[PDB]
């Protein structure tokens, strides 16, 4: 069906009314989203069907129709824009300076913006509009608020 | 069964609302892709 580049809402009719379970990026004929949004299930786009191509529960990422295409990275110094697509609310760019998730395998970018769980999959952009990662996987800090990581996949 | 709807273009917008702090958090990622705060 629709394969135009951009940001998309992932919805479901399995529950009461139409409920938004997450968000995704369509780029180069591939739909990119978080694994915890779809659980690897196939998606629909009008009459068309999107089937999973690659996925990984630890990275919490999944691509549809083809391999992961997003490869831009946070430089460690610049502000980024979370293209937040909230449930029932209009898409909105939120500029922020990212923090650091210090891990045993290296550091990762992190956006400290609290958004509903249904905002999972919203892209994080650089000053060029490139997708440097997706919002939706992080931690609950001492304040109860969510601090998501900048989750980027690998372009083989 | 899940379905998708276009929500917009991916573009950087100048003069967007600038909010949020930049914290350095010690985390651990388990085999189930879940983060946890290490203190
Ligand atoms: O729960 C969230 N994310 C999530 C859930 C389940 C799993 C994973 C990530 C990865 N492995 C399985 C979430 C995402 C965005 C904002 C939030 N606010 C809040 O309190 N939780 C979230």
């Amino acid at each position: 069906g629709e394969t135009t580049d951009g940001v998309y809402r992932v919805m479901t009719r399995r529950l009461l009314g139409s409920t938004q379970v997450g968000v995704g990026v369509m780029q180069e004929g591939v739909f990119h989203t978080m694994w915890h949004v779809t659980k690897g299930a196939a998606l629909r786009s009008g009459e068309g069907r999107l089937d999973p191509y690659w996925g990984d529960v630890k990275q919490d990422l999944v691509s549809y129709c083809g391999p992961w295409k997003l490869d831009a990275a946070w430089d460690g110094l610049s502000e980024v824009q979370l293209l937040a697509v909230p449930p029932g609310e209009r898409a909105k760019n939120i500029q922020t300076l990212p923090g650091i998730f210090k891990t045993k395998d290296g550091d990762i970018g992190a956006v400290a913006l609290d958004y509903p769980a249904g905002t999972s999959g919203s892209p994080i952009l650089d000053k060029c509009g490139r997708v440097i990662g997706l919002y939706g996987n992080g931690v609950v800090i001492k304040n109860g608020s969510y601090v998501s990581a900048i989750t980027q996949g690998k372009r083989e | 069964d899940m379905y998708i709807e276009r929500a917009g273009d991916i573009t950087w917008e100048k003069d967007a609302e600038v909010t949020g702090n930049s914290p350095r958090l010690d985390v651990a990622l388990d085999e189930s892709g879940d983060f946890s705060l290490v203190e």
